[PDB]
RNA sequence: UAGGUGGGAUUAGCUAGUUGGUGAGGUAAGGGCUCACCAAGGCGACGAUCCCUAGCUGGUCUGAGAGGAUGAUCAGCCACAC
RNA sequence: UUGACGUUAGCGACAGAAGAAGCACCGGCUAACUCCGUGCCAGCAGCCGCGGUAAUACGGAGGGUGCGAGCGUUAAUCGGAAUUACUGGGCGUAAAGCGCAUGCAGGUGGUUUGUUAAGUCAGAUGUGAAAGCCCGGGGCUCAACCUCGGAAUAGCAUUUGAA
């Protein structure tokens, strides 16, 4: 499987007594929409050169998370950098209400119903391990239960 | 207003089969539709998220040929209904009489469907309905009025419609020329082409 | 001066769950024992012990699962500076209903699903996720 | 009987006690309880409290421009 | 004083009227004491033509309540509806 | 901010400004024109910027650009102005609404008429 | 009667029928409502006084909500009629 | 005998595609690109900017996109703005710790028994106009609209409990 979407391309500059060297960075996030999803940021000189190696650094970076069968089992809040987001379990129908960078994560992992809203700096770089942080934050009843060592009937109960 | 221009050119744009005409000739041997429409037709790219998202409701609209202002109340009942916003504005636009006279087989296109309603061609449930936009309900019985049974176009159009793939969720007596809506469609029942998500999605955005 | 023992109980649970502390030891009270006893029922703690007599101690074990600490978020609601009372309509659910919020109720001291099953309200101590 | 419960804050008018009255308060805005206190004159016949006390008033008919409250009773007097 | 009388509602050329009782001073569609019923000229199919309170009716015209001459007809209406 | 502090001193609502102080919340206004000259932009920008200086009904006196090619005001002209700076031009906070009162449409253009007056071609 | 209902502290004191008492008058009716007399009270940092703005409400608009903005039409209340 | 509306709605019958499509936009944001004219001019512009010779940014044209008896502009409110942050922000260096302290009012306050029940919680009763909003219906060919029932009115008063 494994569906990846570029997130971002950007171009980037090292100042030189030539000129200044242009390069490129590709922010991609890869995932099998269904729980596992990576992040992976590439740079080369060359566009195609940087979206592969994030696509392949994405690849080996890759991380289960928990859902609801399209969705997340509780409200979860990330931050990295200055990056705050918060998401929330959603009816189905919904769509993914995310906004940038968020939404890519959200399509790869497999969630199609979340709220989400992003706080403080909206940088893609910075929005994706947020998003990711969120994301593995998330644990499901069964897994809350186990650790308490109830029932996931006595959990809610 | 209706949209009145050229036909094809909308399926051209997007990318598809709108079924803007009766299925008698395949669409591509009367368009080029694998280009889009206009000058710069072979030089197709990158679309945005948003454009991606703006296609696919426009694709939805030009299908069931309903404006913007109607579309976007129909996605705001969707919305109010219960259940999937996604689900229900399909069953909304699937429920209308232009559409289920079309289903039935009574209009070879969406736009002859709506002449026939508009012309007063047809009953619902014995009573003459001409506003396209009717929410034909389940167990609803469409009906030609007697008037209206020696239209050849609509005998064309039944004989059109059996080389389509039958509604399961309506029955046709194509002989007494009436119709019974049986039920509202499921999600399932319809194509899928269609990704509801992404309507859902830009009424949002 | 320390105005909040309940806030320093929570603490002294979340501070030493995070430095894989086996048990934390405070100066006991009724409320930190009725909480702590909550905390056992809802399985946050392994177990609490209150020896001393003159100066009572409490002992709350602490638990880890897969040696991560099993209490995730431990947040004071109800403060000193800003108390939070809600009615059984308008109790907090936490962590999407996994976690408990630390009720007291005028029948006692329940999670949030307990005092809700019970129609009452009351006083928010706290979130445990 | 709606009376209300306060205390003598001011006792300098013949025969009227002024009683501050305190309720508990959310705040609207910010949650947080508050006390606020309403002042309300009150009629004292024999001029029996004094400034400290503390009073039960009950409302009555308008016995002066500012004075619709009554002294019911004497909670506790002052030290 | 005090009267039972209709006060339109409804729309243009669709008359609804609220059977009310007010005092006659205030305008017929304006502040009234208690709506006792609900009279449609027009009704079809399912709707009621005339709901009426008639045990109300009976309370306020006891209480010297005016009926003006159509909630005088309604009520009887309603009395041959009981 | 403390809770304490926030109910001794709630947190203050910000005062907004216009822009478009003169038209004193009217979607236009009628002015007469007291000048029509031309002006240079502020640089990057060079050109030179059709003005007129517009005394309002409400007695403001402003300077309100003229958009479009070649105008027809003279001083003494009874302009209707809207909305909108001119980001060049510092100063010039109002436009004059071209085809409305003494102010004519702009000559043989034809796309974006309506922004600039001109009936439709007779075709 | 109580609570609620804009802004300004680069507006901090304000009040002397003023606040309360007694008696008389007066009113449909309690009451400084008024007068005489006695006392010196009353209000105010839980913002009196002053200044600016403003009819109030049901609602309306926006907002995930909490809020924010607003008070045409309809209905209630108030005020006004060169 | 009583209809202002009124030549009423609603129905039929005729005849014929017959009488009926604009407006904004197409540099990015933002869906839609080319060619000519122009040459820091003329002009554009919400923001970033565009124009000094191959201008998808100006003007026209062709083509396209959006919307449609409308479409644009301006004004105005909320939103986005977690950009006054209660929900839900900050203050070493980005704006932000009073120079330091003492301290009244205020805010907050250790442990414990009992009591009280002001706060808190639960329930009852009264009230919270009607309309509106929301949920189910019902009636107009549909819809708007009208309308029935409910929910709601997060409050307040009285009252009974919990502690
Ligand atoms: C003195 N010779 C210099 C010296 O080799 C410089 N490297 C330290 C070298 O640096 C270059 O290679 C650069 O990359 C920069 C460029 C301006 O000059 C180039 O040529 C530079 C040579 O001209």
């Amino acid at each position: 499987d494994l569906q990846e979407k570029l997130i971002a391309v950007n171009r980037v500059s090292k100042t030189v007594k030539g000129g200044r060297i242009m390069s490129f960075t590709a922010l991609t996030v890869v995932g099998d929409g269904n729980g596992r999803v990576g992040f992976g940021y590439g740079k080369a000189r060359e566009v195609p050169a940087a979206i592969q190696k994030a696509m392949e650094k994405a690849r080996r970076n890759m991380t289960t998370i928990a859902l609801n069968e399209g969705t997340l089992h509780h409200p979860v809040k990330g931050r990295h950098s200055g990056s705050k987001v918060y998401m929330q379990p959603a009816a189905e129908g919904t769509g993914v209400i995310a906004g940038g960078a968020m939404r890519a994560v959200l399509e790869v992992a497999g969630v199609h119903n979340v709220l989400s809203k992003a706080y403080g700096s909206t940088n893609p770089i910075n929005i994706v391990r947020a998003t990711i942080d969120a994301l593995g934050s998330m644990k499901s009843p069964e897994m809350v239960a186990a650790k308490r060592g109830l029932t996931v009937e006595s959990i809610s109960e | 207003a209706r949209y009145l221009g050229p036909k094809l050119k909308l399926s051209r744009r997007e990318g598809t089969d709108l079924f803007l005409k009766s299925g008698v000739r395949a669409i591509d041997t009367k368009c080029k539709i694998d280009n889009a429409p206009g000058v710069h037709g072979a030089r197709r790219g990158r679309l945005s998220e948003y454009g991606v998202q703006l296609r696919e409701k426009q694709k939805v609209r030009r299908m069931y040929g309903v404006l913007e202002k109607q579309f976007r109340n129909y996605y705001k009942e969707a919305a109010r209904l219960k259940g999937n916003t996604g689900e229900n504005l399909l069953q909304l636009l699937e429920g209308r009489l232009d559409n289920v006279v079309y289903r039935m087989g009574f209009g070879a296109t969406r736009a002859e469907a709506r002449q026939l309603v508009s012309h007063k061609a047809i009953l619902v449930n014995g009573k003459v309905v001409n506003v396209p936009s009717f929410k034909v309900a389940a167990n609803d019985v469409v009906s030609i009025r007697e008037k209206a049974k020696q239209q050849s176009r609509i005998k064309a159009a039944l004989e059109v419609a059996e080389q389509r793939e039958k509604p399961t969720w309506i029955e046709v007596d194509g002989g007494k020329m009436e119709g019974t809506f049986k039920r509202m469609p499921e999600r399932s029942d319809l194509s899928a082409d269609i990704n509801e998500q992404l309507i859902v999605e830009l009424y949002s955005k | 001066s320390m105005q909040d023992p309940i806030s320093d109980m929570l603490t002294r649970v979340r501070n030493g769950q995070a430095a894989n502390k086996v048990a934390v030891k405070m100066p006991s009270s009724k409320l930190k024992v009725a909480i702590a006893a909550l905390l056992k029922a809802e399985g946050y703690i392994v177990d609490f012990a209150v020896e001393g007599e003159a100066k009572p101690e409490l002992e709350v074990t602490l638990k880890y699962f897969q040696a991560k600490p099993v209490i995730e978020q431990l947040k004071r609601v109800s403060r000193p500076g800003l108390r939070v009372y809600k009615k059984k309509d308008q109790l907090p659910s936490v962590m999407g209903g996994l976690g408990i919020a630390i009720v007291s109720t005028s029948k006692g001291l329940m999670s949030d699903r307990a005092a809700r099953k019970a129609g009452l309200g009351g006083e928010i101590i706290c979130y445990v996720a | 009987k709606r009376t209300q419960q306060g205390r003598v804050v001011s006792d300098k008018m013949d025969k009227s006690i002024t009683v501050a009255i305190e309720r508990f308060v959310k705040h609207p805005i910010y949650g947080k309880y508050v006390k606020r206190t309403t002042k309300v004159h009150a009629h004292d016949e024999n001029n029996e409290c004094g400034l400290g006390d503390t009073v039960e008033i009950a409302e009555c008919r308008p016995l002066s421009k500012t004075k619709s409250w009554t002294l019911v009773k004497v909670l506790e007097k002052a030290k | 004083m005090v009267t039972i009388r209709l006060a339109r509602h409804g729309a243009k050329k669709r008359p609804f009227y609220q059977i009310v009782v007010a005092d006659s001073r205030n305008a017929a569609t304006g502040r009234f004491i208690e709506k006792v019923g609900f009279f449609n000229p027009t009704a079809k199919g399912q709707e009621e033509g005339l709901r009426l309170d008639l045990d109300r009716v009976n309370h306020w015209v006891g209480q010297g309540a005016s009926v003006s001459d159509r909630v005088a007809k309604l009520v009887k209406d309603a009395q041959k509806a009981a | 901010a403390t809770i304490n502090q926030l109910v001794r001193k709630p947190r203050a609502k910000q005062v907004v400004k216009s822009n478009v102080p003169a038209l004193e919340a009217c979607p236009q206004k009628r002015g007469v024109c007291t000048r029509v000259y031309t002006t240079t932009p502020k640089k990057p920008n060079s050109a030179l910027r059709k003005v007129c200086r517009v005394r309002l009904t409400n007695g403001f006196e402003v300077t309100s650009y003229i958009g479009g090619e070649g105008h027809n005001l003279q001083e003494h002209s009874v302009v209707l102005i809207r909305g909108g700076r001119v980001k060049d031009l510092p100063g010039v906070r109002y436009h004059t609404v071209r085809g409305a009162l003494d102010c004519a449409g702009v000559n043989d253009r034809k796309q974006g008429r309506s922004k600039y007056g001109v009936k439709r071609p007779k075709s």
